[PDB]
């Protein structure tokens, strides 16, 4: 009885200082990737300032890639870009279109076959185990490229802010079954540029739009590894918090069982010595 | 002042009169209750009523109950709140309020006397000390 | 803990039994609702610390889905009274049996 | 036999006999008033002999 | 410290001055009552005081106070035994308290 | 219940009645167990003997232990 | 407990020899002296002991 909230106190009280722990590691790491993060971002602008910026496209084949979690004390991340794949899923499919959905993260194996059981196809996981590379994202995107559809949806939380974290639809066009096609505004966008290549117009194009998915995914893979760090940074914020509230009331429920185990044992043995005195 | 009767017995003064003391006042208000006329009536710190009764028990050695206190600290206050009424015409019409003042610890709304005149009382005015540190004051719960 | 939540009566169902609760006496379905009732809300209970703790967005799917169908019918235990109309103002509603049994 | 009472909880979870004893626990303003008053008015109304 | 009181109540009753009292360690006088309402066999109160308890204690604190003569102030060092706030001597001895002046490392 | 006794001192009865009722059901059982037979004796509410004791023993004043139970 | 030990003890005394006592549940005693000692006029110790534990 009066030990039971007395190792409750102790629980919760080691609790409150693993979750602040955890809050620490997750805030060094967020700090110790955003420097990465900011130095990744420069490479995803020439791709969207010469292939533009198409979501909306009527693809035949789509790849989705949904760029989860590995851990789950994230705190609302990994559910959150799978609403705004349903929401995007439900998007580009009005016209019977083949989509491929896969996921980066175990939260997203756990998350997307939830929802969507047959057209899920891959599983990526244990990514962010020591870190990300550009070779990664590379072999990531080649078994993207195993597929073969005429566009590349990515989710993933864009790092903006330590609070806010937008998240993302990121679309790469497949080189000549889509990428001419949305470039042919009355003649073409694409006639301007000069091809200094080896080879044709198609053959660069098709290395461009690998390249560029390879950039895209290993930008989205490192965005999403810092908005994961911080949201754990605030998330064992939050249960620090409400540890410390719980160990509170634990510990003004333990002081009044101590005051009543006195009273009652002094008042047992009052009433034994008034019995014979 | 010219409305009010000022019915003091104090830290110093001798547990029988602490105990006393709800009872004299709430007689000098239902003077008022009884001839037609109304009354409000504050017994602040009951809490402090019913510890000067347990003073009073303990001394004469009688056996404590729960946290210490008798087995009659409910009548020792259902007895005095039953008194303010509000009277039928036939009586005279007259009413008495009483603002029983009870003091918590930790927010332990569930004490023993806290939760026996919680069961008295009709209403009930929960102050609270999380809202009162905030700034919001009247910090009614 | 249940009058602080608003609903009223603030009955625990967990807590509150009775003998005519034997299908031998009140029926299969009137038996089957209650025990899933309680059932539902038995393991509510027992995620309360976890959902204080980790908070809502960490638990599993069916965990999440239980916690949703238990504050349901927390919120669908309580019930406006004919007596309790003069000072909430909401009016009562006396519910038949078959009505409350095939509701929950 | 059953008694139907036309609270929702009671008569799901705690169904009252006719004829048996019914305790209604609680301290301290929790509503075991209101509840025994909306007893009353379902109950006592809808039962044909005497009442204390 | 009833003691203590006597020779401030001289400069206050007397001298007319603004005394000040230092009661160290309060909860001290509590207990060493505690222990002579025990040692007369009166039946202890709640967590272990004497049933006496906010009276010993009144009619220390009540002393304490402004005269059209004077006054006596007390800074009177407070022991919180457990860290329990709500145990009865702290929360007797914070009722006649009018501030607290918290001394951390 | 042609297998079964039921001694019962429900709780109108004494005190003392309900102290000895556990003791009264094992001497009836224990016809069963010294002639060969097989006895199951159930003893529903031994808490509630403890109450029933602890009352018959404060009244004869003596002097109570831990819960206000004897010695 | 004391007339084991008392037959252990002609055994270590008397005959010199290395014995060895096993007292199941020496909390029994402790209890015994207790179930009578309120009986035997002594007002109560702690939680339910008597004074001479
Ligand atoms: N069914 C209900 N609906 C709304 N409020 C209620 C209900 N039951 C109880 N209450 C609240 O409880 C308060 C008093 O409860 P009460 O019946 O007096 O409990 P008790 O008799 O145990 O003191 C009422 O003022 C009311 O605000
Ligand atoms: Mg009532």
């Amino acid at each position: 009885s009066n030990q039971a909230v007395k190792q409750r106190i102790r629980a919760i009280k080691n609790i409150g200082k693993i979750t602040k722990a955890m809050k620490m590691v997750a805030a060094s790491k967020m700090k110790n990737a955003q420097i990465a993060v900011e130095q990744s971002r420069g490479l995803v602008d020439p791709f969207v300032r010469l292939f533009g910026d198409f979501p909306a496209v009527n693809s035949n084949k789509s790849v989705v890639v949904a760029v989860t979690s590995d851990k789950g004390l994230c705190g609302g991340l990994n559910s959150n870009i799978t609403k705004y794949t349903r929401a995007t899923l439900a998007t580009t499919e009005s016209e019977g279109k083949d989509v491929v959905v896969v996921s980066i993260g175990d939260k997203g194996r756990s998350q997307l076959t939830r929802i969507e059981s047959q057209r899920y196809q891959l599983a990526i996981a244990d990514t962010y185990k020591v870190r990300v590379t550009f070779g990664q994202a590379s072999l990531i995107v080649e078994e993207l490229i195993k597929h073969n559809p005429q566009s590349y949806q990515i989710l993933f939380n864009k790092f903006r802010s330590a609070i806010s974290f937008k998240p993302t639809v990121a679309t790469i066009l497949s080189p000549d079954l889509l990428e001419k096609q949305l470039e042919d505004v009355t003649g073409n966008s694409l006639d301007a540029y000069d091809i200094e290549a080896s080879h044709e117009r198609s053959d660069v194009l098709r290395d461009l739009t690998e390249f560029h998915l390879g950039v895209t995914l290993y930008n989205a893979m490192l965005e999403n590894n810092c908005s994961e760090h911080a949201s754990r940074m605030s998330a064992m914020e939050n249960s620090t918090k409400s540890a410390g509230e719980m160990l509170g009331k634990l510990t003004l429920d333990y002081n009044r069982k101590r005051q009543a185990t006195i009273t009652t044992e002094l008042i047992e043995i009052i009433a034994g010595a008034s019995a014979l005195m | 002042m010219r409305y009010t009767i000022m019915v003091s017995a104090t830290a110093s003064d001798a547990a029988p009169l602490q105990f006393l003391a709800p009872y004299s006042g709430c007689a000098m208000a239902e003077y008022f209750r009884d001839t037609g006329k109304h009354g409000l009536i504050i017994y602040d710190d009951l809490s402090k009523q019913s510890v000067a009764y347990r003073q009073m028990s303990l001394l004469l050695r009688r056996p404590p109950g729960r946290e210490a206190f008798p087995g009659d600290v409910f009548y020792l206050h259902s007895r005095l709140l039953e008194r303010a009424a509000k009277l039928s015409k036939e009586l005279g019409g007259g009413s008495l309020t009483a603002f029983p003042v009870i003091e918590t610890q930790a927010g332990d709304v569930s004490a023993y006397i806290a939760t026996n005149v919680i069961s008295i009382t009709d209403g009930q005015i929960f102050l609270e000390t999380e809202l009162f540190y905030k700034g919001i004051r009247p910090a009614l719960n | 803990s249940i009058a602080e939540l608003g609903i009223y009566p603030a009955v625990d169902p967990l807590d509150s039994t009775s003998r005519m609760l034997n299908p031998n006496v009140i029926g299969a379905e009137h038996y089957n609702v209650a025990r899933g009732v309680q059932k539902v809300l038995q393991d509510y209970k027992n995620l309360q610390d976890i959902i204080a703790i980790l908070g809502m967005d960490e638990l599993s799917e069916e965990d999440k889905l239980t916690v949703a169908r238990a504050r349901k019918i927390q919120r669908f235990l309580s019930q406006p009274f004919q007596v309790a109309e003069v000072f909430t103002g909401t009016p009562g509603k006396y519910v038949d049996l078959a009505d409350t049994i095939s509701g929950f | 036999e059953i008694l139907v009472t036309g609270i929702k909880v009671v008569d799901l979870l705690a169904p009252y006999q006719r004829g048996g004893k019914i305790g209604l626990f609680g301290g301290a303003g929790v509503g075991k008033t209101v509840l025994i008053m909306e007893l009353i008015n379902n109950v006592a109304k809808a039962h044909g002999g005497f009442s204390v | 410290a009833l003691t203590g009181l006597t020779v401030a109540e001289y400069f206050r009753d007397i001298e007319g001055q603004d005394v000040l009292l230092f009661v160290d360690n309060i909860f001290r006088f509590t207990q060493a009552n505690s222990e002579v309402s025990a040692l007369l066999g009166r039946i202890p109160s709640a967590v272990g005081y004497q049933p006496t308890l906010a009276t010993d204690l009144g009619g220390l604190q009540e002393r304490i106070t402004t005269t059209t003569k004077g006054s006596i102030t007390s800074v009177q060092a407070v022991y919180v035994p457990a860290d329990d706030l709500t145990d009865p001597a702290p929360a007797t001895t914070f009722a006649h308290l009018d501030a607290t002046t918290v001394l951390s490392r």
